[PDB]
């Protein structure tokens, strides 16, 4: 859709979830399009400065995560098709990782690069 | 498992490249000429050329018609072998932390190795621990 594009270049994140690489108005406006009902940063800034940072780096172009070689291989098969990233360092803090345990959402580390 | 193939841009306009490609797929998937890409790979550590995930040779080449970014590397479509679909998407160590060794570029420190101690969260500046190396106004006239 026209919504996971971001619409200008400056000021842009990527989730920890799913590497949702967009402006910081459409995390704000509508927020993670991949996950709404576990993260709910739709309505506010606090929370989208929270779990979302700007620490990422690397581009894709996800449009066929059903058939792909990359998508498989950033587990990412299941999400929507957009854009996306490769390496997204951090990790959230230990307020909104115990209620992802407890709903069925396994939070799991999506910086697939290396450390030296 | 699909291909990759390797095309020339121009040096400077890679995320360009990238979100206008986007844009061309999203805004030709419902007519009579969709796209048969799968995804573009734009790697922020290369400068110069990007990579696009296809089938056959013919599908990057009807796909990046019309492009004026993309016209110089139009004639020739280099392909990888298979075992250089992983060494793209290796990051060596974004680049963001506190509590880290960071130097300079311009001002009086040049290349001179100092740490961060606060970040801002309007993403305007940043906190930097160094140490003055002035005369205390001795010197200098
Ligand atoms: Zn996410």
């Amino acid at each position: 859709a026209l919504e996971t594009v971001p619409k200008d270049l400056r000021h842009l994140r990527a989730c920890l979830l799913c590497s949702l690489v967009k402006t910081i108005d459409q995390f704000e406006y509508d927020g993670c399009d991949n996950c709404d009902a576990y993260l709910q940063m739709k309505g506010n800034r606090e929370m989208v400065y929270d779990c979302t940072s700007s620490s990422f780096d690397g581009i894709i172009a996800m449009m066929s995560p059903e058939d792909s070689w990359v998508s498989k291989w950033q587990r990412v098969s299941n999400f929507k098709p957009g854009v996306y990233a490769v390496s997204v360092t951090g990790r959230l803090p230990q307020g909104i990782v115990r209620e992802l345990k407890s709903r069925g959402v396994a939070y799991k580390s999506r910086d697939t690069a290396i450390k030296t | 498992d699909p291909n990759l193939w390797t095309v020339k841009c121009k040096i400077g306009e890679e995320r360009a490249t990238a979100i206008s490609l986007m844009r061309k797929f999203i805004a030709y998937q419902f007519t009579d000429t969709p796209l048969q890409i799968k995804s573009v790979v734009a790697p922020e550590h290369v400068k110069g050329y990007i990579y696009v995930e296809a089938y056959k040779q013919t599908h990057v080449k009807q796909a990046i018609e019309g492009v004026g970014n993309l016209r110089l590397g139009y004639w020739n479509q280099q392909m990888v072998p298979i075992k250089e679909m992983t060494d793209v998407l290796k990051v060596v160590k974004a680049n963001l932390k506190p509590k880290s060794w960071v130097r300079l570029k311009r001002g009086i420190y040049k290349d001179d190795i100092a740490q961060v101690d606060y970040v801002e969260p309007s993403q305007n500046t940043i906190s930097l621990k160094m140490i003055p190396r002035i005369d205390y106004d001795r010197i200098k006239a």
